[PDB]
RNA sequence: UAAAUUAUGGUCAAUUGUUAGUAUUCAUAUUAAUUUUUUUAAAUGUUUUAUCAUUUUAUAAAGGUUUAUUUUUGAAAGAUUUUUUGUAUAAAAUUUUAGGAAUAGUUAAUAAUAAUUUAUAAUUUUGAUUAGAUUGUUUUGUUAAUGCUAUUAGAUGGGUGUGGAAAAAUAAAAAAAAUAAUUAAUAUAUAUCAAUAAUAAAUUAAAUUAAUCUAUUAGUCAGAAAUG
């Protein structure tokens, strides 16, 4: 199973078998679910690093004539929620498409707060996630993050981000992913140069144990009729990950 | 495949060469030399000579 | 059907390259009446 | 139907079929007759034991053909029974006179058809009564108490665990062959010491043993063994070509 | 109804389009008999042509 | 040819004398001497005397051969565009003939069959076939590129000469590099400041 | 993948099959019954051709006896004989290389040549298959164990080049004064 | 095939199939001494099918370059003649 | 193709299996990917023998002329519950009755916790189509110890083969998205005593004795006389 | 054992309808009228139709207009219950809805009981949102 | 006894004990009228028991 | 090929012919000169010379 | 076998030693003619049919037969016959389309002779420069129309008369006086 | 316009009819046949799969053809941690019949054109189109031999256009996705068109496993042999 090469068979005033294109809808969940995992790793950019225009002051203003000139692509984070120029702001609460930003609240300050909102012009869309409270990053004070004010002030910071582009349009057209440099946690290292240097010691040998490991509980085979032997079935260990010669932790 | 190559090293009679299994003697498709084969003229190769 | 009245397979590979009937066997409507027209020869022959 | 044509396999052994018209044709017409100087029984002191292995009743009954009627070159395919052994045939006096044919299992008697007597290979009297005590009783073992240990003789023995007839040849049973043939099992003793249903059991009993001995059933038991025994002193090991 | 089915006119295929492409992922439709015109169609007389400095 | 009721190849070859049942001249118990050359050995007509093929019957010039002289100088020649088909093939081949599994040595085993197959390896069936072993560390292997280049009687263009220079310094060995430069990058002059730097291609 | 399959002979997928190692032979009377081995797909047409790779060889079911050699008093060369032509350098190429399907009845033969293992249906039935177990078989590579050093070399030689130009006789490719 | 264990799990229904694949742990247990059994066998079964390319190829290697270095010296022999027939033409 | 058993060989047509990838191996055959089918037929065969004496009624028997007495009709509901429950739970009816709909509570089918498997759906959303017993039921997804990193759609909930020990902790209302599972390696370190790995990816139990003790009868080591 | 080659393409994953082999010849002008009369036959339309190129299952759109227009039963509506139930069954029992019935929608129908009709009734639509639509119950239901 | 057409079942007289059913070859079969797609699988699952293979295999007549 | 049988049949050349009899012990071994001279097509020798 | 004599045959399944093995076709069968028209009354207008035909193709006797050896072979070295063609250009009025007819080598085994055939090709000429009666030279390719596999891949002589017929005004080539043969004795009379 | 040889170099060419003045491949012969003999065949139920579905399994019915039938990895072999490429439809040579002539969705260029685009278009006597017989190019027979005379069976349109390739409405004797099985090649009376048996056809016997079969016609003037 590999890749073709050309269409040698049909007139391609007419395309034939092409798998079809996809269009992320902004009222469905599925543009949540494809805009969601993005933003999480500009969140922990802009928690290690300082990228320019992120941490805006405030909106763009831009007559509607030159606002799909500049803005489709034009994401960033404000110090607090309020809605740009020439748009109106619809609050989502569906579960379905909320259930995403778990794994972004899970890793930053959590959300509080998600809408899209839709231009007078009703074709730039701007979907925009509020975040609230003190973020579980350590973000770095030369973030841009940093900048914005919040982890500066306490307890309740309410900053929020935008995300604006065109409607009915691919998962391509979303350029979110050229923000994907990954960047790591250096304030782990922080510990080793400041008055914790002579507080720690560390061992580099590992000591005499002579005590072997605790054997877990013993096993009892499986009870139901199970689908076969999932090395000759295709199925991944788990149907979720591993290796089909790796077939370990399938019953056996 | 460890306990067979155990005994199998044991065995004296073994480490010869099996010619059938260590080399492919002439792996290109066509002989090393003219084989009785006909000539131009049909002359079949006992006819003939190289 | 005896060989030394026939001109050897490997000159069809001498002609068309080595291993090039294969490409014909792997063929689809190869068998039925027609197979590939194998060159095989005398060398001191060809019109080429 | 069809396949009744077919001729019958013939082996290594077998010279004529006769088996179409002018196959038996040419020699139909030979109107055999028995004269007085045909007559086998005429000829007792040279063929003393082809008179003594004649199963006369059997002949008589089955085909009208007497002990008198017999020439000494009969072509007539009458049976007989080993003086030696003890089997039944149907053999023509013609190929057991001119040729040495007979019983299909005194074939074997002997180790090896090539070297017949040279062998050397012990007797079974003389060496081992533990099969004398097996073998099944023929009042002809005062004989066969001397067929080597490495005889291919079909022989039939008394089993231990059922009792019956089982037919193993002598050598399959007490192990060793002649120095150079075609060797027999390493466990041939173990495997035709019964009978051909209860030869099974006597042998996993040590197999299933090892499964509970080591939790694990891998033959690769007995090679361990010989390595965990027999070290090689000097095995002369090849100049390596890399 | 008056010529070839699959007319060798209209029998094209562009090797500037990435393998697969056509196949089951997206569609090349274009005007393809005028990129293959002839100098003979057109008229490019093949001047000599100046390097950069001199032109 | 095989398995139709008339089988050629199996006779094509030579086979001894099956005698193991009567198939129909009594061939297992009757030894055949006469019968095989009258009736079985093929005959030149029906009738006429025993045709045999024997290794005796073939002149004693066809031992004393040495290997391949038999084989003459075949001038092939292909279509254009067949010629470029052939070479990026040779050329895909050399950089990776089978997918995942290839031993470094099927670029030159592809180079050679590319010779083989009486094929004009290019200057670029001869870099890639360089870079590729060089990568896998086959290096006597990137040197008999070299000599194939070589009793090609080739002129390794610069690109070349660099490429088994490289191969050179990574085995270490001077005299290695020092022929290639005796040989062929001796001619090799640099840009004087008069002439012109990429003198346009000629031919 | 038809809409109507051939009954008796299908394959498991697609038209012109791989290539596998047959050992067919034509079904006339036992005693004119002797084997065409050779290459050939899976997926063939009727007859043995259209998919026929690369005749292979032939095999005589029917054991000979020693009417070629002299009567030996050696009883494993007075056995009967079983014989067989193979292709051993293009069924290298073909298996080892192009990698065709190697059949049973085939194999069956070819190990006993020598060429590959003695095959899976093979089976002594006088014995049973074997009982896997952990603790056992890491037990023993815990007890025996070969190292990178030794290992590594075998692999190469045995699945990548082999032809170890040695080192010091490369010194015969490295050229002298004149142009050294 | 894939066998059909009497102790499979019998779709109880009348419209596809009384015997379903779905092994009783026992059988995914007794096909692991099946299907490991055949990697101790198709181990050395495919360690060979490499075997006969270091044995072919490290054949063809040699093979080829002798083949060329005859076919060469046939080349070059036979090109020399077609100029010395072009000197005596000329 | 990508991941074939052993690599590829070729001993038998078997050695690769009953699929030699994971993938699909058409482009224009999508579906025929391998996922962890789990039996359709015998886990929507519902016995009907529980539901035999019980005048059920239907979304045509409304009439006036085919109401039933309530006591019937409360027996038609104990059947028809009891005849859905015949195999199992589909997860549609296990989180249903959870105070909100289950989510963030972890399930199993009823093999997830049986042999070395070790798995549980930390479910993250539930929708219930206009019929209940069907819809879209999403999960975090967790095996061996480690999550999914968004949530995924959920496979065979709408089979019934499920079950869940709803514990207080992680009822998670319709207000708050779901917090998504720790993974035991990466979100949370590792202790020796709160959670211990049931298998690794190397880890293959020693043999059952009682399958041991059943190879060896069959294949004719342990004598096996009636 | 797949019908993909047997019938056309789209008639792939075809399940649950009986005898798809007269879609597949619904072209021929036979079987045209054939359908013309079965269509009429199930009513709901005034001009001929049948149904198009190449569906089996039946328009979407003719099937919600069918099961709209086929009366509900129950012309009888006289206790608060019947009226319910007429709502009832035209919200969760008309074609292809979204919405699934509310234990407070349940609530109101239970409270419309005079007589053991109206108690069979909203026991049936008890039985509906236990069993059909899959809800939960009130703590106090 | 799994085929409709392999019914080895209707011949359980024509053995008369356990090892006149795994003593029996296929020859011996034709001898004792069983026919022909019948004793081919008696053959087979025989061989199969011979091993270590019980014929613990579904039923498809049905 | 028969042409060459003097060559195929010595030890000399690598490209020689080969052939294996496997004992019926298992053991295998290489042919004797009977045998591959068996494998070619028959061979008549008779010097009338003197 | 075939070098056996009839009642030295036993057995038509194998050959022992060696030799051919083919089937003993029937040569021998009175092939015959069932005459199902008159001799006034055929189908056909042209050629009609009154005795068995001889069919085959290769194998029609006289056994005409392909020979490589020919003009082309003896000035072009080709890589598969036919590609190289050189002739008289006759016929390019269709617009920027050549006719070039040029031989090809037809033997005679039993005769021990030759005779070469000709062919009025298609040809492709892209900017329509041959007239007819160049002496070109004709390469094949990738197709170009149903019937051209062609193109003008030279000019070996311009008819340079011609040329200049055309550049004059005229016919580069005057046309045949005459028609195909025909039945009919048209009389054109002034 | 020179002899030469270090002496058979390089491997078999060889034609067997009793006619009837003479001219002429032409009755009677022999060879291969056919007429002619039951020792090669044979059976039904394809098989898995998660299930009213889906993965796997692609040139024998004819269909009448002589300017004709041609094509790949993307399926599979097929091996890795991921997105991975440029190799295909084209041709070329050969085409029958006593009395021989007109044929047609047409030829080329444009074209991802024109059911009404442009034009001095194309096929043909170098034998076209119609109609007729006919399966197309390593299989035989005879012959010392150029010859003469043979070879089967396989591709007969498109119409929801699935698949890698339409070749796809039943017609192996290929093990067909778990070692089923090979202690097996045997196959009962069933068939297709293949496939030449009268296998020492008459005295010495079959180192068999004792299996099928009871075995025959010609001529009798020329010319072997005749009278009642
Ligand atoms: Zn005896
Ligand atoms: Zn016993």
């Amino acid at each position: 199973a590999k890749r073709f090469r050309y269409n040698t068979k049909y007139p391609s005033l007419v395309s034939y078998n092409k798998l079809p294109w996809e269009i992320l809808n902004h009222e469905t969940p599925e543009f949540h679910m494809h805009v969601a995992p993005h933003y999480e790793q500009i969140m922990t950019l802009a928690a290690s690093t300082h990228v320019p225009h992120i941490v805006g002051k405030k909106h763009l203003e831009m007559p509607p004539e030159h606002r799909l000139r500049l803005l489709p692509g034009m994401f960033y984070m404000l110090d607090g929620d309020s809605i740009p120029e020439g748009f109106t702001a619809n609050r989502v609460l569906d579960p379905t498409a909320l259930q995403y930003y778990g794994r972004l609240e899970s890793l930053v300050a959590p959300v509080q707060a998600v809408r899209m909102l839709i231009s007078d012009d009703l074709r730039i869309v701007c979907n925009s996630v509020t975040l609230q409270g003190p973020l579980q990053l350590p973000v770095a004070s030369y973030a841009s993050l940093a900048s914005l004010e919040v982890v500066t002030n306490k307890a309740s910071a309410s900053f929020t981000l935008f995300h604006f582009v065109r409607p009915n349009r691919p998962p391509s057209e979303l350029q979110l992913e050229k923000y994907y440099i990954h960047a790591p946690r250096a304030m782990a290292l922080a510990e080793f140069n400041s008055t914790s240097n002579t507080s720690w010691e560390p061992k580099l040998q590992a000591p005499k144990r002579s005590k072997r490991v605790t054997p877990l509980p013993a096993y009892r085979p499986p009870q139901s009729y199970l689908m076969g032997l999932a090395e000759r079935l295709a199925v991944v260990p788990g149907s979720s990950f591993g290796r089909r010669s790796l077939m370990w932790g399938h019953w056996f | 495949r460890d306990v067979e190559e155990k005994r199998h090293s044991r065995d004296v009679v073994n480490e010869l060469p099996n010619p059938w299994t260590d080399y492919v003697s002439h792996a290109l498709p066509f002989p090393d030399r003219d084989a009785g084969y006909p000539d131009e003229y049909g002359d079949i190769g006992q006819w003939r000579a190289p | 059907q005896h060989d030394e009245m026939r001109q050897p397979f490997y000159i069809h590979e001498k002609r068309h390259g080595i291993f090039s009937n294969e490409k014909n066997i792997r063929k689809s409507r190869r068998g039925l009446p027609f197979i590939t027209p194998l060159y095989t020869r005398h060398m001191n022959l060809w019109e080429t | 139907s069809r396949w009744s044509s077919v001729w019958p396999n013939m082996h290594y052994g077998a010279m004529y079929l006769s088996y179409s018209i002018g196959r038996k044709l040419p020699m139909k017409g030979v109107n055999w007759v028995t004269r007085e100087s045909n007559r086998l029984t005429n000829f007792s002191n040279r063929y003393q034991a082809v008179i003594n292995d004649i199963d006369v009743k059997k002949t008589e009954e089955e085909l009208g053909i007497t002990l008198q009627d017999i020439r000494w070159n009969d072509h007539r395919r009458i049976y007989w029974k080993c003086s030696f052994c003890g089997s039944s045939y149907r053999k023509s006096v013609s190929v057991r006179t001119k040729f040495h044919a007979g019983c299909n299992f005194c074939k074997g008697r002997y180790p090896s058809e090539v070297l017949r007597e040279q062998h050397q290979s012990l007797s079974l009297a003389a060496s081992a009564p533990e099969l004398i005590k097996q073998l099944k009783e023929t009042d002809k073992k005062d004989n066969l108490g001397s067929l080597a240990l490495t005889s291919k003789f079909r022989a039939e023995w008394k089993c231990q665990s059922c009792g019956g007839s089982y037919r193993a040849s002598v050598r399959s049973r007490t192990g060793m062959v002649e120095n150079g043939q075609c060797p027999l099992h390493p466990n041939i003793v173990d495997w035709s010491a019964y009978c051909p249903s209860c030869s099974w059991r006597p042998n996993m009993e040590a197999i299933a043993e090892e499964v509970q001995r080591t939790g694990q059933f891998l033959g690769l038991e007995a090679e361990s063994r010989k390595i965990a025994s027999a070290p090689p002193a000097r095995i002369p090991r090849r100049k390596k070509l890399v | 109804e008056r010529g070839l089915y699959f007319p060798i006119n209209h029998r094209i295929v562009d090797r500037r389009i990435a393998s697969g492409v056509t196949v089951e992922e997206a569609d090349v439709q274009s005007r393809y008999r005028r990129e293959l015109r002839t100098s003979f169609a057109t008229g490019e007389t093949r001047q000599t042509i100046p390097p950069a400095w001199s032109a | 040819k095989v398995d139709h009721f008339h089988a050629n190849n199996q006779y094509q070859h030579a086979w001894p004398l099956l005698s193991h049942d009567d198939l129909g001249n009594s061939d297992q118990s009757n030894n055949t001497r006469n019968i095989m050359y009258s009736m079985y050995l093929p005959k030149r007509n029906k009738g006429t005397a025993p045709w045999f093929r024997g290794a005796d019957t073939y002149s004693v010039k066809y031992c004393e051969q040495g290997r391949y002289e038999y084989q003459r100088y075949l001038m092939i020649n292909r279509f254009p565009s067949e010629y470029r088909k052939h070479f990026m093939n040779f050329l895909s081949n050399i950089r990776s003939s089978s997918g995942p599994a290839t031993i470094p040595q099927e670029a030159l085993h592809w180079l050679l069959r590319m010779i083989v197959d009486n094929f004009n390896p290019q200057h670029v069936h001869y870099i890639a076939a360089m870079k590729t072993l060089q990568n896998a560390g086959e290096l006597d292997m990137a040197r008999d590129v070299w000599k194939i280049m070589e009793r090609q009687q080739t002129w390794p263009c610069t690109s070349t000469i660099c490429a088994y220079l490289d191969v050179c310094v990574e085995a270490g060995e001077k005299t290695w590099a020092m022929e290639a430069w005796n040989r062929y990058c001796t001619e090799l002059k640099f840009l004087q400041p008069g002439e012109v730097d990429p003198k346009p291609v000629s031919r | 993948a038809r809409a109507i399959i051939k009954r008796r002979t299908p394959q498991l997928w697609g038209a012109p099959g791989a290539p596998i190692i047959r050992m067919r032979g034509h079904h006339v009377v036992w005693k004119f019954q002797s084997y065409d081995l050779f290459v050939e797909h899976t997926h063939k047409r009727r007859n043995s051709d259209a998919r026929l790779l690369h005749y292979l060889g032939k095999h005589c079911p029917h054991p000979q006896k020693s009417l070629w050699s002299p009567d030996t008093p050696v009883a494993q060369d007075r056995h009967l004989f079983m014989l067989t032509t193979v292709d051993v350098d293009a069924f290298k190429y073909w298996f080892g290389v192009k990698r065709c399907r190697l059949s049973m009845r085939p194999w069956a033969l070819l190990a006993k040549a020598g060429l590959l293992p003695p095959s899976l249906r093979q089976n002594s039935k006088i014995m049973p298959k074997p009982i896997f177990d952990k603790e056992q078989l890491m037990r023993y590579y815990l007890a025996n164990r070969k190292e990178e050093a030794t290992i590594e070399r075998e692999d190469y030689l045995n699945y990548k080049n082999s032809l170890v130009k040695s080192e010091e006789e490369r010194a015969a490719e490295r050229p002298v004064a004149p142009y050294l | 095939r894939q066998l059909r264990p009497y102790y499979n799990l019998p779709s109880k229904s009348d419209h596809g199939r009384k015997m379903t694949g779905f092994l009783t742990p026992y059988r995914h247990w007794m096909w692991k001494q099946n299907e490991l059994w055949r990697n101790v066998h198709e181990a050395q079964f495919e360690h060979l099918r490499k075997v006969y390319k270091r044995q072919w190829l490290e054949s063809f290697r040699v093979n080829a370059d002798e083949y060329i270095y005859k076919y060469n010296i046939t080349k070059a022999a036979q090109l020399a003649q077609w100029e010395y027939e072009m000197q005596a033409q000329e | 193709r990508r991941d074939a058993l052993n690599g590829g060989s070729s001993m038998t047509l078997g050695s690769k299996g009953m699929k030699l990838s994971p993938d699909p191996h058409r482009r224009r055959m999508p579906w025929t990917a391998a996922k962890e089918y789990v039996p359709g037929v015998v886990l929507n065969a519902k016995e009907k023998m529980v539901l035999d004496g019980v005048k059920l009624v239907d979304v045509e028997c409304v009439d006036r002329a085919s109401q039933v007495d309530p006591l019937e009709a409360l027996r038609a509901t104990v059947a028809t519950y009891e005849y859905n429950t015949s195999t199992g739970k589909n997860i549609f009816q296990l989180a249903s009755q959870v105070e909100f709909d289950g989510r963030g509570q972890r399930f199993y089918r009823k093999e997830w916790q049986e042999g070395t498997y070790d798995k549980y759906v930390t479910l993250s959303a539930i929708d219930f189509n206009r019929d209940g017993n069907k819809g879209t039921a999403y999960g975090y997804v967790t095996f061996h110890g480690e999550t999914t990193t968004r949530p995924v759609q959920i496979d065979f909930a709408d089979v019934p083969g499920w079950h869940m020990e709803f514990r207080v902790e992680r009822a998670v209302p319709f207000n708050a998205i779901v917090p998504p599972p720790p993974s035991i390696g990466t979100d949370v370190p590792v202790d020796p005593r709160s959670y211990r790995l049931r298998a690794y990816p190397f880890y293959d139990a020693p043999n059952p004795p009682e399958f041991v003790e059943r190879l060896l009868k069959d294949r004719g080591v342990i004598p096996d006389s009636p | 054992a797949s019908l993909r080659y047997r019938r056309p393409y789209w008639m792939l994953f075809l399940k649950d309808v009986d005898n798809w082999k007269i879609y597949t010849v619904i072209q021929q002008p036979d079987h045209q009228r054939t359908e013309m009369l079965y269509q009429a036959w199930l009513g709901g339309l005034d001009r001929p139709y049948t149904r198009p190129k190449c569906m089996a299952n039946q328009p979407l759109w003719l099937s919600k207009k069918r099961h709209i227009l086929r009366k509900d039963r129950l012309d009888g509506p006289e206790t608060p219950l019947e009226k319910y139930v007429l709502e009832w069954h035209k919200r969760f029992h008309s074609f292809q809805g979204t919405e699934r019935p509310t234990v407070d929608d349940l609530h109101t129908a239970l409270d419309l009981v005079e007589r053991p009709l109206d108690l069979s009734y909203a026991f049936q639509l008890l039985n509906q949102c236990r069993n059909v639509n899959n809800i939960r119950f009130a703590k106090d239901t | 006894d799994i085929h409709r057409l392999k019914p080895t079942s209707d011949f359980k007289a024509a053995f008369k004990d356990w090892n006149d059913l795994m003593s029996c070859d296929k020859r011996q079969l034709r001898v004792r009228g069983i026919p022909r797609m019948t004793r081919i699988a008696i053959r087979n699952a025989v061989h199969a028991f011979q091993n270590g293979n019980p014929p613990e295999y579904f039923d498809t007549k049905e | 090929h028969e042409a060459l049988k003097k060559l195929e049949l010595d030890p000399t050349n690598e490209k020689r012919r080969r052939f294996v009899i496997r004992q019926p012990d298992g053991t295998l071994r290489s042919a004797k000169m009977s045998e591959m001279r068996a494998w070619y097509w028959k061979e008549e020798w008779a010097d009338f010379r003197f | 076998p075939w070098w056996n004599f009839q009642t030295e045959h036993r057995q038509r399944c194998v050959m022992m030693y060696g030799g051919s093995r083919a089937k003993n076709t029937h040569n021998a069968n009175h092939r015959v003619f069932i005459k199902k028209y008159k001799r006034n009354a055929f189908p056909n207008r042209t050629r009609h049919h009154w005795a068995v035909s001889m069919t085959g193709v290769l194998g029609q006797r006289p056994r005409r037969m392909p020979w490589p050896y020919d003009l082309t072979s003896l000035i072009f070295n080709q890589p598969r016959q036919g590609s190289d063609k050189i002739g008289y250009v006759v016929g390019t009025s269709m617009l920027k389309t050549a006719v070039v007819a040029a031989n090809h080598m037809v033997y005679y085994p039993k005769f021990n002779q030759r005779v070469s055939r000709t062919s009025r090709f298609f040809a492709h000429d892209e900017d329509l420069a041959c007239v007819e009666g160049d002496l070109v030279h004709i390469k094949q390719c990738r197709k170009i129309s149903k019937y051209k596999h062609y193109y003008v891949f030279s000019i070996l002589e311009p008819n340079i008369e011609g040329r200049e017929r055309l550049k004059l005004g005229l016919k580069a080539v005057p046309p045949p006086l005459f028609g195909y043969p025909v039945s009919r004795r048209i009389v054109k009379l002034n």
